[PDB]
């Protein structure tokens, strides 16, 4: 398999592909969370760029990943779907051998983990 | 289905000084079930005692058979029958059922009337004997009585003390055993008297 | 078809005093009616004053005491040449044993040492790795006829305080080494006279804080 | 042919047998009585291989009724007990065996006494103040030996077996359709009508 | 799991005060008990050690070579090869038991019984039994198959406790295992009269000796034995 | 034999401690309780190792639980990690029947029953064993919701008593257990030989025992 | 190994002398060759027990038939040999050569194989488990031999089947049937090996 | 292990006297030496109470068949009845027997296995222990043995057996039937297996047991 | 894990359970629901080998919950139960087969229609009016050939149940301690509180 | 039956022309002589097909061999023949006798029997189940014989093999290696049966 070590240090200290990547999130859509006293609301931008879209089929910005929590993003589209497909996988897996959703902390700490994988394998970005 | 373990149960048969020891535990079992805690396994005819351990139905039988044999033998020699022949009996009575056998451990315990010789004898379920000066065991704790009786046994214990060898024997043997236990009794046999104790032992 | 296990017959008996402990067996080895060796150790100091013997199956019982005698140099290198106290051990046979639970070691495990109380210590293992500590545990083909011995001796079970109408039981108490050697030499000799692979010698190991001392005597040879 | 069992009280014996007689996957009747006299004082149980449990049942009762004929006596219920353990222990040796367990409850009119006997298909006979046949002692045995007390009146002894009956009913696999209860005392043989 | 095929038969060897003595008929015995002769199951392994197989043949044939290949390895960048880094008795055992052991736990086996007879390095006597269930034990007397039945009792005579070994002379021993053998070829069937003996001395060497015959054999009263009991004639 | 039944002060677990390999009784003084961690308790029956190994493991994969979610694992979750474990091993000779008994705030008292064949019930009552049946005469009979603390350890207490008498591979010893919302709490061994003379004299029951 | 050979003066009877249980070797100085009439005699295969047994009911029929009717023929023993083999083929394992002389028909050879089957035959030879060989050398076979020439023939023949066997073994002994008397001849490994 | 030895004037018969179950010695001093007649002696391996019932049902009928021709038994007759017996139950009677014996005749050593088959021999050997036995009779037999030196070859080969085998232990029985003179049968002729003193004595403290009932058991009439 | 009965009637579904758990002699459990929701339209029973059954089941829901949050959507009855067929048709030919029977019941929105579909262990589909697995077909498909009415409304096919159950109680020799009864509609997954 | 003899100018190989299935003879006239090397050669007994497969596999390790270390030697064939045989001794049974002609060692014979091992002997003799014999007329053997010697001695120890054995029959193929080259000869019945 390709085994190549595409994030790596820079003598100053850096990994470049991981800040490299925060580019690609800081050219992403805006997206903002606010939690109030018994409620949390997700806000998520959309260019105006694009008219004669079908905003029915289009992929929604926000993904619930359990029927209790909801996933937003900025960055790679694409990239977000491997990411949202896993937690959904994680949050059914936990429900099945727990017997208990996540916690909305235990769903982050799963998708942080995937993303810091990512950052020390080789043959991926 | 090994008939000689259904029931379970055990015999130990001990020679004193001028006297004889024959002890027993009181379990029948069907297995793992306890059914009855006061099926004594130790049967007298006259002056012989007669233990009877295996297969529960053929105990009933063979002690139901032997007091036939030893009532017809006293109508007709017009004596009690002695430990010694009634040995050469039980070995003549199961080698005759040689191919279809009653599967039990019988031990013979008395004193000779004439001689007054303490007298112990073993055999196997088709009557071969095992004439013994020490002690006879029988049963699905044998080799847990063997290790008892050959490290407790001395020779020419007296009757006071044999009771406490042949009653100790037993109890820690028993207790190691699964199909045995549930009440015990020694029968210590004298020339002209003999006393009959039930041991307190655990009920599990 | 290949049967990979045999039986090399042999019986083996630990006991636990209050600042010692013995393990003892005899040296015969056999198959079937043959004699094999009369002496063939299977009792052995596996160093950090634990005494170890798997009786049985004596290539499974030569193979476990390998395997711990070297789980124990390499505790050594691992965390810096700490003593393995005699529990630690004991948890360790479990998982060497447990690891072949569907290819067992057709062998009864007992090794013998001090606690970390400087308390004689006995454990017991059944051939898939349970186990549990004792003050008495005999091992090996005459197990049935040494152990209720050692419970009416060692433990004092069914002995009653004589006048007491059997209510106030023998109380129990710590035995000498002295003492506990003759109930090895007796449960031995009385063994070697009703089974017939057992005998020609018995080799004691006896663990002090002074460390691992052995006594051989002759058993008979029939 | 399941569940039988009997409690010796103070004056008298009950005995208790399962209704149901089960054929394959099917229930064939719900009403079935796992008993016969064998004489006005002497009550017989049974439970076993199908057919031998009744032939058996029926030819201790034909030879206890010629017996009773020809003496113009009742024989005792310790009498018939070894009667019927005989004729088992031929049973086991013979060319095809009776494969048949029973209890014996009678009230001996000499001693005024009851009395109840356990003879399993080996022809072991044993005398106890209560007994089973089959996985029925396994539950029902504990209660027993907790709740029985030797100088319990037939009331008593009738609630200790509801208690057994409840048990059994909530841990047994088996639906045995409720049981027959009959009370042998000295003025012979009744059965208890509602259960 | 496998069957042996053509198999050898017992193996038997003893100590004395100054080595071990190991011998093994030179006979290759077939299904329905069918002979073969031209066998040779003493394997000399160096100067200080012969290696005595029993069992399967082909096996046999193939631990011989594990042993050829085992001195050759040895010799590889060893300038002490042939001195104090020489394969001794004990290292050559335990190779083999290791292999016999973890071939039974394959459930592969090696249908062999395997003595190893030496002299170690300090001139202790070596001598240690291996099968194929991977099962070791050492005595001043071992013996294989038939051996282990017959040969063992009469050298158990010469050298029944360890102590006996001082005072048990080559000659002795040598008498004893050249007695035991003849022995077995009155008993066995399996057996041949063709036999190979190998002497390891600390003081002489390893002396090996090949197409030795069993001799001073007792036939002469077989004339005298007449039918299966009445027969007079 | 081994019980475990839920009550209105907690949970009651009592056990017996005899091993037997065929009909030798190899010990009197086995400990059928694994204690796990301070609100969890297993029991043992079936396969000595078996039981002795997995339920340790159980103990340390709670523990791992604990580390990573900084909060004590529920009994249901527990019983999960140990029935998804056997069903792995399904088919390879595993030999366990076991209860996982134990209090979290947001179960309660639960109780769990896990075997070898992965069956795994959540309930009230349990006995496991081959004394089973003769505990479960006892409980089910005496069984009450409503019970006190006292009353319901010495029911416990008694229905292991009947077990070990009437069972061939059940006694030895009775070691009794309460579990309550401050977790756990031993009621010590109680030696089968003492316990059934005391019982028959107090209790006034045995009465198929010669006096 | 056993075989049996007619020459001019009248026929010799050869054997092994080794019996074996497994490996082992029960008798290494076993009489294979047994008398059934002062000149019938026979060559026993198969069960040592099954053997015994027949030649010692054939003896009793010989002596019996004698009696009554006098000297019996070679033929006339064979018969009696296969009556009790064929009858009871199903209960015995013996492979039987009956060699006899009479002063009428000189030197006979019968063998009775495990089937239960009689064959009349020059000569006849069993290896192994009781197999008889058709040819075995039948150009090293002529009419009318010498005595010498058919011990030599026998002493050949059994040596190069204990060189290859390990059923067969020990001595070699042969029995001379003629009209001179019986003759009995023995061979140790020594002088039979080196051939 | 069971031996017989032929010498100049008679035959010497020798067994161990130890009886198991399984691993277990049942009798460390059990008698394996059966006397058929007066001089015609029996020693027997295989199943215990085979060999004793099927040695004393011809030993019988030998009695009875002695008083009829009012001669002494013969060997060959033992023999013959035994063999006969044995083969009637097809080895299903578990008895191994060397039989040997003085009589009119001379002095006679047979063995007859299970399944009815006899041989003939100067020395044989039986049971676990014979091949133990057998190797000390191969190495040591020689033609004209003394009765001194029979005894000590047959009591030799009866030691190698019980040292040797595992079957086989405790005692060394011999009985000696020499022509013109009575059988002399030497009971525990060597005893090497005596056991050692025990080290402690197990005698308890009188009260020890703990006892729920006492009763005097009747007896007499 | 025994008694699994499914009837579709005109606008739902209703499944019946067996509530009894048995191991060995003895009944664990008699509150046992042998039922998961595969989603909030859609509820499937099962029957078959101990520990498969649960670990099949929740298996099969985890797989329709997680399509249900991937693509916002319920999955339709025939849907679910082709995907559960093709996991047991898979399963057959594995080294160790789940051997679990199961009932799927749903409520198609699409169509507003009930349907039910029985699946054996093979992985054997059929789409049924009602339906049953292992011996309760026995007694009940034939007693549901006569009753059973395809216009008939929910209370109508309870009462249709409740005879079933009756023929169960009387006729089978296990106690199955009762059915828990769960009803599928429009309105989604309901249990019958009393029955 | 198959054997190979070495004599003074090099070896003869012989074997019998006889397949059977059962007791169907599916081929009268088999070439059991293969050639594995121009003078090395093998006789093959056993399976058809594993000694066909090995002999196959053999012929291909010698070819090779050839082309990096020119001719190879008998005993290398033996080695190659032992490696297959041992290794594979689990799912095979073939026996084989290997010969062939150096100029440096002259006339070699290998047996590789149904164990696996190897042995180097004068001649070689396989018969009926693939049953090495081991001194088969030593005396009539002798070192350095003649071409004609060599052939009749093979010639009449064949037809011996096939009077008695039903395995073996129909023609005798020899195969003469020396160092003239390779000569192939035929017996047909009628020659050797008069023998
Ligand atoms: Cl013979
Ligand atoms: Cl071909
Ligand atoms: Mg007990
Ligand atoms: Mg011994
Ligand atoms: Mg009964």
């Amino acid at each position: 398999g390709y085994d190549r070590a595409l994030s790596i240090f820079s003598p100053d200290g850096h990994i470049f592909q991981v800040e490299y990547a925060l580019e690609a999130v800081k050219r992403g859509t805006c997206a903002v969370g606010v939690k109030g006293k018994n409620c949390v609301v997700l806000g998520c931008e959309r260019r105006s760029t694009l008219k004669l879209q079908d905003t029915r089929i289009t992929p929604s910005k926000v993904s619930k990943i359990d029927s209790h929590v909801v996933l937003s993003f900025s960055g790679l589209n694409a990239d977000s779907r491997i990411l949202i497909e896993k937690a959904r996988v994680e949050a059914q897996s936990h429900r099945l051998t727990l017997e208990d959703p996540v916690t909305v902390e235990y769903l982050t700490r799963y998708v942080a983990g995937v993303q810091q994988r990512y950052t020390q394998s080789g043959g991926v970005r | 289905s090994d008939p000689s373990s259904i029931n379970g149960g055990i015999v130990v048969a001990m020679t004193g000084k001028d006297c004889v020891a024959i002890a027993c535990d009181l379990r029948l079992g069907s297995q793992s079930l306890g059914v009855s805690n006061k099926f004594e396994k130790i049967f007298h005819y006259g002056h012989v005692f007669l233990g009877i351990t295996g297969l529960a139905t053929d105990v009933t039988t063979l002690n139901e058979m032997f007091r036939y044999k030893t009532n017809l033998y006293k109508l007709k020699e017009e004596r009690a029958i002695e430990p010694e022949t009634f040995t050469q009996l039980v070995s003549s009575s199961l080698y005759e059922r040689r191919f279809g056998p009653y599967f039990v451990g019988p031990v013979v315990a008395g004193i000779n009337s004439k001689s007054g010789k303490p007298f112990i004898a073993g055999f196997d379920l088709i009557g071969c004997i095992d004439e013994a000066k020490d002690f006879i065991v029988s049963g699905t704790a044998s080799d847990q009585l063997f290790g008892m009786c050959e490290s407790l046994y001395e020779p020419n214990l007296e009757p006071e003390d044999l009771f406490e060898t042949i009653s100790q024997a037993l109890l820690n043997a028993a207790d190691r055993d699964a199909l045995s236990g549930w009440g015990a009794v020694v029968y210590i046999i004298k020339k002209d008297e003999v006393v009959k104790r039930y041991l307190k032992m655990r009920q599990d | 078809q290949f049967n990979p296990y045999g039986d090399n017959g042999g019986t083996i008996l630990g006991i636990a005093g209050e600042d010692f402990a013995v393990l003892a067996g005899d040296t015969r080895n056999i198959t079937d009616y043959s004699i094999n060796s009369r002496y063939e150790p299977k009792v052995f100091d596996c160093g950090d004053n634990i005494v170890m013997s798997a009786n049985g199956f004596a290539a499974d019982g030569d193979a476990l005491v390998k395997r711990f005698k070297n789980s124990v140099k390499w505790y050594h290198f691992d965390h810096n040449d700490k003593k393995l106290s005699i529990n630690s051990a004991a948890r360790n046979i479990q998982h060497l044993l447990y690891g072949k639970r569907f290819f067992p070691y057709y062998v009864h495990t007992i090794i013998a040492g001090l606690d970390e109380d400087g308390k004689g210590a006995v454990y017991s293992f059944d051939p898939v790795g349970s186990y549990e500590r004792e003050q008495c545990r005999a091992g090996g083909a005459a197990a049935s006829l040494i152990m209720p011995f050692l419970d009416n001796q060692v433990n004092f079970k069914n002995q009653y305080e004589p006048g007491t109408n059997g209510k106030v039981k023998k109380p129990l108490k710590y035995l000498s080494v002295e003492e506990v050697i003759k109930l090895v030499r007796d449960s031995f000799t009385s063994a070697t006279e009703r089974h017939i692979q057992v005998g020609d010698g018995l080799e004691i190991l006896i663990v002090t804080k002074d460390g691992v001392r052995k006594e051989f005597y002759e058993l008979k040879r029939d | 042919m399941d569940i039988i069992l009997g409690i010796r009280v103070q004056d008298s014996v009950i005995l208790a047998s399962s209704k149901a007689v089960t054929r394959g996957i099917s229930v064939l009747k719900d009403s079935d009585d796992k008993t016969r006299q064998l004489s006005p004082h002497t009550l017989m149980s049974f439970a076993g291989e199908a057919g031998d449990t009744v032939q058996f049942a029926e030819y201790i009762q034909a030879n206890i009724q010629l017996y009773s004929i020809r003496e113009d006596y009742e024989l005792s219920p310790q009498a018939v007990s070894s009667f019927v353990r005989q004729e088992l222990a031929k049973s086991i040796r013979s060319r095809r065996p009776y494969q048949v367990n029973v209890l014996i409850g009678g009230y001996d009119k000499k001693k005024n006494k009851p009395e109840l006997y356990q003879i399993d298909y080996l022809g072991t006979k044993v005398e106890l103040p209560y007994g089973a046949h089959g996985y029925s002692g396994f539950y029902t045995f504990s209660l027993l030996d907790h709740h029985y007390r030797p100088d319990m009146t037939t009331e008593e002894g009738l609630d200790l077996l509801k208690l057994c009956v409840q048990e059994l009913e909530k841990r047994m696999p088996m639906d045995f359709k409720g049981v027959i209860v009959k009370i042998v005392d000295k003025d012979g043989i009744r059965q208890v009508d509602d259960f | 799991t496998q069957q042996p095929i053509v198999t050898g038969t017992s193996v038997i060897s003893m100590k004395y005060d100054n080595g071990v003595i190991i011998a093994a008929d030179n006979l290759g015995s077939y299904g329905s008990l069918l002979r073969f002769n031209g066998v040779e199951r003493l394997i000399p392994v160096g100067d200080n050690t012969v290696v005595g197989i029993s069992g399967d043949i082909s096996d046999m044939q193939h631990i011989e070579r594990l042993l050829k290949d085992l001195v050759t390895e040895n010799a590889y960048d060893n300038p002490l090869a042939d001195a104090e880094e020489a394969l001794e008795p004990s290292y050559i055992f335990e190779y083999l038991a290791t292999v016999m052991y973890q071939r039974r736990s394959k459930m592969n086996p090696l249908w062999n019984a395997i003595i190893v007879a030496g002299v170690q390095s300090n001139g202790d006597q070596f001598l240690r039994y291996v099968n194929l269930l991977g099962v070791t034990y050492s005595s001043p007397t071992l013996a294989t198959g038939f051996g282990a039945h017959m040969a063992n009792p009469l050298l158990r005579k010469v050298v029944d406790r360890e102590s006996d070994i001082p005072k048990t002379t080559v000659q002795v021993a040598e008498e004893a295992i050249v007695n035991a053998m003849r022995v077995l070829y009155y008993r066995d069937a399996r057996s041949s009269r063709n036999f190979s003996l190998a002497i390891i001395d600390k003081n002489t060497g390893l002396t090996f000796k090949k197409n030795l015959q069993v001799e001073n054999m007792k036939w002469d009263f077989a004339k005298d034995i007449k039918g299966y009991g009445t027969q007079k004639i | 034999t081994t019980l475990a039944f839920r009550f209105q002060g907690g949970i009651i677990v009592a056990v017996d401690s005899r091993a037997t390999a065929g009909n030798w009784v190899a010990s009197q003084t086995v400990k059928k309780v694994i204690e796990i961690n301070p609100f969890l308790l297993g029991t043992m029956a079936g396969g000595a190792a078996d039981c002795q190994f997995w339920e340790t493991w159980l103990g340390s994969q709670c523990r791992l639980h604990e580390l990573r979610e900084k909060e004590r694992i529920s009994v249901a979750a527990a019983s999960k990690i140990l029935s998804n474990l056997v069903y792995q091993y399904k088919g390879a000779g595993l030999s366990m029947g076991t209860m996982i008994c134990g209090y979290t705030r947001k179960e309660g008292p639960t109780i769990y029953y896990v075997d070898s064949d992965g069956t795994r019930l959540k309930g009230d009552i349990f006995c496991v064993g081959s004394g089973q049946t003769f505990a479960y005469g006892v409980l089910d009979s005496n069984y009450k919701w409503d019970l006190s603390v006292e009353d319901a350890l010495y029911l416990g207490k008694r229905s292991i008593l009947a077990a070990a008498h009437r069972d061939a591979y059940s006694g030895g010893s009775v070691n009794l257990y309460h579990v309550t919302e401050d977790g756990w709490i031993y009621h010590g061994n109680h030696d089968v030989g003492e316990l059934f003379w005391k019982v028959k004299e107090e209790e006034g029951s045995f009465n198929n025992v010669i006096g | 190994s056993i075989m049996a050979v007619t020459f001019k003066d009248g026929v010799i009877l050869g054997a092994d002398s080794r019996t074996t249980t497994g490996a082992y070797i029960a008798n290494r100085v076993t009489d294979k060759l047994t008398r059934v009439h002062d000149k019938i005699w026979c060559c026993r295969s198969g069960s040592a027990a099954d053997t015994q047994a027949i030649a010692d009911i054939v003896q009793y029929h010989l002596e019996l038939y004698t009696s009554q009717y006098g000297t019996p023929s070679t033929e006339t023993a064979a018969s009696v040999f296969k009556e009790l083999c064929y009858e009871n083929k199903d209960n015995l394992t013996a492979g039987i050569i009956v060699a006899g002389y009479d002063d009428k028909n000189k030197g006979e050879v019968y063998t009775i194989p495990l089937g239960g089957s009689v064959h009349k035959l020059p000569y006849a030879i069993a290896v192994s488990g009781s197999t008889f060989i058709y040819g075995y050398c039948d150009k090293n076979f002529r009419e009318n031999m010498s005595k010498e020439e058919t011990v030599d023939f026998i002493k050949h023949s059994l040596s190069q089947a204990i060189k290859w066997d390990g059923s067969s073994g020990g001595v070699i002994r042969m029995v001379v049937l003629t009209a001179a008397g019986v003759e009995r001849l023995i061979f140790y490994p020594d002088e039979y090996e080196q051939l | 292990t069971i031996v017989g030895v032929k010498f100049n004037n008679g035959v010497v018969i020798a067994a161990d006297t130890r009886s198991t179950q399984g691993p277990i010695v049942a009798d460390k001093n059990c008698a394996k030496l059966h006397r058929i007649s007066p001089k015609i002696w029996c020693a027997g391996a295989g199943t215990a109470a085979d060999t004793e019932a099927v040695t004393q049902l011809i030993g019988s009928n030998i009695e009875l068949h002695s008083l009829y021709t009012s001669r002494e038994p013969r060997v060959v007759s033992a023999l013959q009845m035994l063999k006969q017996h044995l083969f009637k139950y097809q080895g299903h009677i578990g008895a191994y027997l060397i039989v040997a014996g003085v009589d009119p005749t001379g002095s006679h050593l047979f063995s007859i296995h299970a399944h009815g088959s006899t041989d003939v021999g100067y020395y044989l050997s039986l049971g676990s222990g014979s091949l133990a036995a057998m190797a000390v009779l191969e190495s040591h037999w020689k033609q004209d043995l003394t009765k001194e030196e029979a005894i000590k070859l047959a009591s030799d080969a009866i030691q190698a057996g019980i040292w040797n085998d595992l079957g086989s232990g405790s005692n060394v029985d011999v009985c000696v039937m020499e022509i013109g003179k009575d059988a002399e049968y030497l009971r525990n002729y060597l005893t090497p297996n005596v056991r050692e003193e025990k080290q402690k004595s197990y005698k308890f403290p009188r009260g020890t047991t703990a006892v729920l009932k006492e009763s005097i058991v009747n007896i007499c009439d």
